[PDB]
């Protein structure tokens, strides 16, 4: 099983400079060595190191089912840091970034396992790179739900909700809009900025096909209405 | 269907894993596509009663393949066909 | 063998009277009227040292008779185990009765429920979930007896007593609430039964309201005996939402277990009003304002985001929030209950659709009826 141990040598190369995506499936490949173990500290530190790099990689469709594959294991939930990491991902909503600093600032003092703090905060320049990356990931997590809910928003309310200056809002909105993940509309002078929406034909697909897509349930109304009616009437 | 029709399916469940019973209608009257389809399933209930069988309605459609099309398509000899675009859609708007 | 049942023939005054017939029942070699009469003596409360001695003769009966269902053997062993006071020797004998009896009717459902009923002192948590999971798996075919499903609720309720996922207790107690047909037991037990049921069902996080099943007709008579502060606060969780007086009144009525879930209930009603505010209005007109939510939920303007968006995660509304004017635009709705005089107005909304389509469509083909011919 030495070839499986060579993966622990290659994770230094993939994680070294530019690739946070390459560690996704490969940190799950190094996770197979503790499966044969017969180890305690390296096993537990492998659970946290493999669950704590989710913030490192940018948001992608592969990242969702990725963390869903590791989610549900009986060994993983034993760490309260996994409870916070899962809390922010599921259902989203909002949590104060200072509280996120509280839970992620105690991981240096936490342990037992020092390996996550060695990969993340072990290096000064790499730690700061993952500080600003964490800032970009949590603000993009806010933008993801908010953009789908806009419609429109205000600039000052965005500043107090994101807990950062208006120019930092325009900076995070700039590098997110060049990623073409969300098409925005931003004017700071009037105070009215907005995200989405389609932006469709729209006179045919949106208004027609969706409204009469609800008329599918309207013409199917009586069909399943008399169904469930007879269902509750027969059994009693 | 009277309440006794359940045990017929429960007897022939040894023949087929799931037996779907088809109510039909010999005399067309109302309201539309005739007959009916009920599948044998155990849905229990949200009230947690001991499991009882209330047959779920299966949507039924009329179709054919080749020769079964030949017979009836010649046997109509009744109304214009279709005609597409004029009377068809508006009579369907009535019905 | 006869003298073994003769020494036990007299359990006291009046017992040998009917026992003269009991001993004449096995002379004719009929074990069934004997089964009903012996089971009646076993059901008859006694010391009981009579059933402990005679169970060997009843075991001898089951030996050569090879037939009689284990159901009666479970009914007698649950009476004897109370006098034995030791569950371990009762588990060895009951599992012996499980392996020594076989019939077309499944004996695994009645034996595992008897083991689960005798497992309360083990105390719990070790083999419980395994055999409790096996009960309803073997009950799936064919659940026509209706008797053992209440025993499945017994071992499942005692499985819940570890607390234990409150949200699951209402589903298990629903199974019991539908299992037994006629209550045939004093309401004095079912008033606290449906009380702690209302507590564990209301405090559950998975169910924010479910005001529909709060009106279920078999439990509403049990709620009539209960004090009306619980029914009124269940109407607050049915509609509400605040109604700050009633959500406090349930703290006046029930002191324990509410202090932990109180903030959860407040969140549940704060996401409950969102469906009812757009549902009550004729609308839509589905776009609301921040003043409507912040005044009703009496929460700060910064937390209405978490408020409405959590309801988006619950699934009761898909709507979007317009944050320029801080407006909230609802979409669709989560249907919950409704009411009397609503079937009438429903016929009004229908019959209007009837005369609409009838008139207009009869006008359409009124024009083109000529040209058809």
């Amino acid at each position: 099983k030495l070839k499986l141990k060579y993966y622990n040598l290659m994770i230094q190369l993939d994680q070294h400079e530019g690739s946070y995506l390459s560690i996704c499936k490969h940190y799950r490949a190094i996770y197979d060595t503790p499966c044969i173990q017969a180890e305690s500290e390296k096993w537990q530190q492998a659970l946290k190191s493999v669950v704590l790099y989710v913030i490192l990689a940018p948001f992608d469709n592969e990242q969702s089912d990725l963390v869903h594959r590791i989610s549900g294991d009986k060994k993983l939930e034993e760490i309260p840091k996994y409870k916070d990491l899962l809390k922010l991902f599921t259902t989203m909503e909002l949590m104060r970034w200072s509280t996120l600093v509280e839970d992620y600032g105690m991981e240096l003092r936490k342990g037992s396992l020092e390996s996550p703090a060695t990969d993340v905060f072990g290096s000064t320049e790499e730690g700061e790179k993952r500080w600003k990356d964490l800032k970009n990931r949590v603000v993009e997590h806010n933008i993801r739900i908010m953009a789908k809910y806009y419609t429109r928003i205000t600039m000052k309310r965005m500043a107090q909700l994101l807990d950062l200056s208006v120019d930092e809002s325009e900076a995070f909105l700039s590098n997110l809009v060049v990623n073409k993940t969300i098409f925005a509309k931003v004017d700071r002078l009037a105070g009215i900025i907005n995200f989405q929406r389609p932006k469709d034909p729209n006179n045919l697909l949106n208004d027609w096909s969706q409204k009469l897509n609800s008329l599918m349930s309207l013409v199917n109304k009586t069909t399943h209405l008399i169904a469930k009616e007879e269902m509750i009437h027969n059994l009693q | 269907l009277h309440k006794n029709d359940i045990a017929i399916n429960e007897l022939m469940k040894r023949y087929c894993p799931n037996s779907v019973l088809v109510i039909i209608d010999v005399k067309p009257k109302d309201l539309g596509l005739p007959t009916e389809a009920y599948i044998s399933v155990e849905e229990v209930h949200d009230d947690g009663t001991p499991t009882s069988k209330t047959f779920e309605h299966v949507t039924s459609e009329i179709g054919a393949e080749e020769a079964e099309e030949v017979g009836v398509e010649h046997l109509l000899r009744d109304i214009k066909d279709t005609t597409v675009g004029t009377l068809s859609q508006r009579i369907t708007n009535q019905v | 063998v006869p003298g073994f049942l003769q020494q036990s023939q007299s359990s006291g005054p009046g017992q040998p009277a009917v026992w003269h017939r009991l001993e004449e029942l096995y002379t004719k070699k009929l074990w069934h009227q004997l089964t009903l009469q012996v089971l009646d003596f076993v059901q008859d409360p006694c010391f009981a040292q009579g059933d402990g001695l005679i169970k060997l003769y009843e075991n001898f009966i089951s030996e050569f008779e090879h037939r009689v269902n284990p159901l009666s053997l479970v009914e007698i062993i649950l009476h004897v185990v109370r006098q034995m006071t030791d569950p371990n020797v009762a588990l060895t004998f009951l599992e012996k009765t499980r392996e020594k009896v076989k019939s077309s009717d499944e004996a695994v459902i009645l034996c595992k429920t008897a083991i689960g009923a005798l497992k309360l002192n083990i105390g719990d948590l070790q083999v419980t979930k395994e055999t409790i999971e096996d009960v309803e798996e073997m009950l799936n075919n064919l659940p026509g007896v209706t008797s053992v499903h209440s025993r499945f609720y017994d071992l499942s309720s005692k499985y819940y007593q570890t607390i234990g996922n409150h949200a699951s207790y209402y589903k298990d107690a629903l199974r019991f609430l539908g299992c037994v047909d006629i209550k045939d037991l004093p309401v004095s037990e079912q008033q606290e039964r449906a009380f702690t049921l209302g507590l564990a069902g209301l405090l559950g996080e998975g169910v924010f309201n479910f005001g529909e099943l709060l009106m279920h007709p078999v439990l509403e008579s049990l709620r009539n005996t209960d004090r009306q502060w619980l029914i009124d606060t269940l109407y607050a969780f049915n509609s509400g939402n605040v109604e700050r007086f009633q959500t406090l009144k349930t703290a006046w009525g029930q002191q324990p277990d509410l202090a932990a879930n109180e903030a959860q209930l407040l969140r549940k009603i704060q996401l409950l009003c969102l469906m009812e505010m757009t549902f009550t209005r004729p609308a839509n007109h589905r776009q609301l304002t921040f003043e409507e939510i912040a005044k009703s939920a009496k929460i700060t303007v910064n937390e209405v985001e978490l408020l409405v968006m959590k309801a988006l995660s619950v699934g009761l509304v898909k709507g979007s929030i317009d944050e320029v004017d801080k407006r909230v635009h609802m979409t669709w709705v989560q249907p919950r209950v409704l009411d009397l005089q609503q079937i009438k107005g429903m016929k009004d909304r229908l019959e209007f659709w009837c005369t609409d389509v009838k008139s207009m469509e009869m006008l359409v083909e009124h024009q083109a009826h000529d040209i058809l011919t």
